[PDB]
C-alpha cells in the first residue's frame, strides 16, 4: 500500500496472507469469507507467463496477523488448503480478465477477536454503494513504494497498512490505461490535483477492497486488489476484480461444485 | 511511453535483475527495463541479497519443555515451536504424537 | 430476515459458519466503536451525491 | 578557530558543516568517516541545559564547502540523517565525557576531489603518534574571536580555517581545570609565554583533530573538537573527545546491524 | 570567576541578552554574568538583529528555465534554485518531479 | 611499513565504501603536493624538546 497508514489492531479481520511454503515469502493477500473458504485474485496462484502454477501443496494461509513476519502466538491461525478453483474464463494472456480464486481450507477455521468473515455483496448493497466518488477501503502487506529502495527508506511495512479510495468513473479508468478494460474490473484512485494520494502496491494482490454499509453496518467485499501500471501514479489509477459481477460462480462452486 | 509494459498483476515473485536490484516480479522487472535500463535482465530468482531475517519464532521464548513430535521426525520442545516451524524450518509440519519423536 | 437481521445467500452446509454475522467486526461494530479513518466513508457518501 | 589561517581549497575533504533547519544557521562541524556515515559531538544534538535535542528533522549536512555562508553548487553535496546515535554513556551534566554521535546519511554521497572520508585510528597508530608534543590540526568555521562583534577582525569567518596544535601532556591538561578530565578527552594547544597562539571556538565543536601519520602517509581522526574555557585563553587548554578510546563502540554501532 | 561557569561547549547556539548583545550560546552568556554583568539575563534566542541577507544563490544566477517540483509544492525555475532553497528559502526540499507543480 | 594493504577495520555492507582509500586528500597526496603547513606537523615528530 502506498501512502498508507498503519492499521489498528482487528480493523480487517477478515484479512489473509498467502504465503510460500519454500522460499518462506508473502505472495499475495486474500479475504476469509466463511470460516472454511478464502478469496484471492487467481493470478496468485496461476500466471504462465512466470511460470506459476502453483497447487495445494506449494502453499499455506495465515490468518489473523498484524505484523508482516512475526508469528503471533496468541492470533495467528497456520492452516493448509484442500482445492484450489480458478475461474474457467481467467484470462492472463490478454487484460487479466475474470481475475478471482476460490480456496477452501483443510479444516475449518475457528473464529475469533481477529478472526472474522467479510460480507459479499447482494444486488441492493452492490447498487447502492458502488456509485463514483465513493471511498471503499484497502488493506495489505505490500510494499509502500514503487522503487525498490537504493537511497531515501523503506519499501515493506511492519505491520498491515490501510487505505481508503474513490470509486472512479468508467470512462476515465478506460481512458488512463491502453489495456482493454471489462465489466469484470472496476479502478479507484485519486485524480490528479485532488488533494490524497494512495493506492494498492506489489504484494497486495487477492487483498480486499471493502466497503461499509450504512443501512446495516456491516462490510461488504466489493473487489480484490488485481493490477495497476506503477503504484501510486499520476493520472494512473487501479484495477480491481469486480466481485459482484461474479457471486454466481462463487456461488456455483460453494453451493454445489464444492462441499 | 505510456506505461503499457508496465501494466503488472500487484503480486510478489521477487527475481534479481541484473541491474544488481531485487524486482519485485518479472514484470517490474521488465517494465523497468523499458522505462530506463534497455538491457536489463533476469539473471535468478529470489532477492539479490537474501533478506536480514530476524527472530520469527521470538514469542516461544520462554516455554515450557513439553515436548511434540512432528510429521517431519523432529522433536520440539513445546508447541509453540512446532508451529513456528511450519511457517519457517519446516514448512508445514504437523504434529504426529506427543513427546519425544520415539525414533 | 432470518434472525440476526441479514440474509444468507449461501447454503450453511457447504459455505461453512460465518454468513449470518459477516461484516460485523469483533473489536468494532459490537463494540459500538468506531476506528480511526471510516469518518471518510461516509462522508464520500453525502459528497459524490 | 582563534588564531588561524585560511584553509588551500580541498585541504579537508572529510569537514563536514551541521545546518539547522531553523533558522538556517551554522551548528558545529563534523567529519565524513565513508560515503555514509559522519562523526561528530553528542552535544551538538542533545544538551538537555539548553533545552537542545535534535531529531533527523531539525538539520542537514553540508559536504564539499569551503566558504560558509555561498551554496558552492559546482562542489557541495547537502544530505539528510536518517539515523542519528548518541554514545549511551554521554554524560553531558557534569564533565562531557564520551561527547560522541554518529549519523547515517539518508543516501550514500559520491565521493570527489573536495569530498573525501578521513581514517580512523587503529593501535599502532595511536600509541606511535598520540604522545605530548606531537601536532595535529583542527579546522572549523567558528569564530575568530571570543565575544560577539568587536574589532575590524569581524567574529566569523568567510572560509574554512586552520590551526596546527601540540598535544599536552595528561598532567598539564588536569591542572588547567576545576573540572573532572577523564580518559575519553584530550588536550591540545599552546603553553603561555611560549608567543604562539592558537585553538578552537564557538562553531567548531563536532570538527575533527587530525594528524598525518608518517609511515602510510594518510591523515587520521584523533580528536572531536568538544569544549574549553574560552577561545585561546593563557594557561587554558582545548579538550577533544578521545576517538580511539571509543572505538569500540563505534564498531558496535556500525557493524551490529546489518545481517 | 573560577572555572566551572565558563567551561563552555564549543557549539553556536546564539541568543540574545539583556545587553544588547548576540551570546554564542547559553553558556556563553552565563559565563560573563559571572564575570562583571550580573544583570545579564537572555532575552530571546537568535542574534539581537538580524544577519545580512547575504546572496547565498548567486552561483544560479543565468541558468537557464528549466522548471522543477519540489516536495514543497512550489516549482523552481530550475535545480540549482531548489538545491539552493534546501539551505534558505525552503529548508530540506527534494526534487519531487521535473516540470511545474501540478497543484 | 605494511606489507599487503593498510589496515580496513569495518564491513563495507556496513560501513559502506571509503575506509580503504581514507586519509589521501585527491588534490594533495594524490597528487604529490603538501600543504602550506604540513611541514609545520612532521618537524614536531622530530623536535622532541
Amino acid at each position: 500500500i502506498v501512502e498508507g497508514q498503519d492499521a489498528e489492531v482487528g480493523l480487517s479481520p477478515w484479512q489473509v496472507m498467502l504465503f510460500r511454503k519454500s522460499p518462506q515469502e508473502l505472495l499475495c493477500g486474500a479475504s476469509l469469507i466463511s470460516d472454511r473458504w478464502v478469496l484471492t485474485a487467481a493470478h496468485c496462484l496461476l500466471y504462465p507467463p512466470w511460470d506459476k502454477n502453483f497447487t495445494v501443496d506449494d502453499l499455506l494461509v495465515r490468518i489473523g496477523k498484524h505484523s508482516r513476519t512475526r508469528y503471533e502466538r496468541k492470533v495467528e491461525k497456520i492452516s493448509m488448503l484442500d482445492k484450489i478453483y480458478i475461474h474457467p474464463r481467467y484470462n492472463w494472456k490478454e487484460n487479466l480478465d475474470r481475475d478471482i480464486a476460490l480456496l477452501k481450507l483443510k479444516r475449518p477455521i475457528e473464529l475469533s477477536d481477529y478472526i472474522h468473515p467479510v460480507c459479499l455483496p447482494d444486488k441492493q448493497t452492490a447498487a447502492k454503494l458502488l456509485h463514483a466518488g465513493f471511498k471503499g477501503r484497502v488493506t495489505g502487506w505490500g510494499n509502500r513504494r514503487e522503487t525498490w529502495t537504493t537511497s531515501v527508506a523503506e519499501v515493506q511495512p511492519s505491520v498491515l497498512q490501510v487505505v481508503n479510495l474513490p470509486l472512479v468513473e468508467r470512462p476515465v479508468c478506460k481512458a488512463s490505461t491502453r489495456i482493454r478494460i471489462t465489466d469484470n474490473m472496476f479502478c479507484a484512485g485519486y485524480k490528479p490535483g485532488e488533494g490524497k494520494r494512495g493506492d494498492a502496491c506489489e504484494g497486495d494482490s487477492g487483498g480486499p477492497f471493502v466497503m461499509k454499509s450504512p443501512y446495516n453496518n456491516r462490510w461488504y467485499q466489493m473487489g480484490i486488489v488485481s493490477w495497476g501500471e506503477g503504484c501510486d501514479r499520476d493520472g494512473k489509477y487501479g484495477f480491481y476484480t469486480h466481485v459482484f459481477r461474479l457471486k454466481k460462480w462463487i456461488q456455483k462452486v460453494i453451493d454445489r461444485l464444492g462441499s | 511511453e505510456g506505461g503499457e509494459p508496465c501494466a503488472c498483476p500487484h503480486a510478489l515473485h521477487r527475481v534479481c535483475g541484473s541491474d544488481g536490484e531485487t524486482y519485485s516480479n518479472p514484470c517490474t522487472l521488465n517494465c523497468a527495463k523499458f522505462n530506463g535500463k534497455p538491457e536489463l535482465v533476469k539473471v535468478h530468482d529470489g532477492p539479490c541479497e537474501p533478506d536480514e531475517d530476524e527472530d520469527v519464532c521470538q514469542e516461544c521464548d520462554g516455554d515450557e519443555y513439553k515436548p511434540v513430535c512432528g510429521s517431519d521426525d523432529i522433536t520440539y520442545d513445546n508447541n509453540c515451536r512446532l508451529e513456528c516451524a511450519s511457517i519457517s524450518s519446516s514448512p508445514g509440519v504437523e504434529l504426529k504424537h506427543e513427546g519425544p519423536c520415539r525414533t | 430476515t432470518s434472525e440476526d437481521h441479514f440474509q444468507p445467500f449461501f447454503n450453511e452446509k457447504t459455505f461453512g459458519a460465518g454468513e449470518a454475522d459477516c461484516g460485523l467486526r469483533p473489536l468494532f461494530e459490537k463494540k459500538q466503536v468506531q476506528d480511526q479513518t471510516e469518518k471518510e466513508l461516509f462522508e464520500s457518501y453525502i459528497e459524490g451525491r
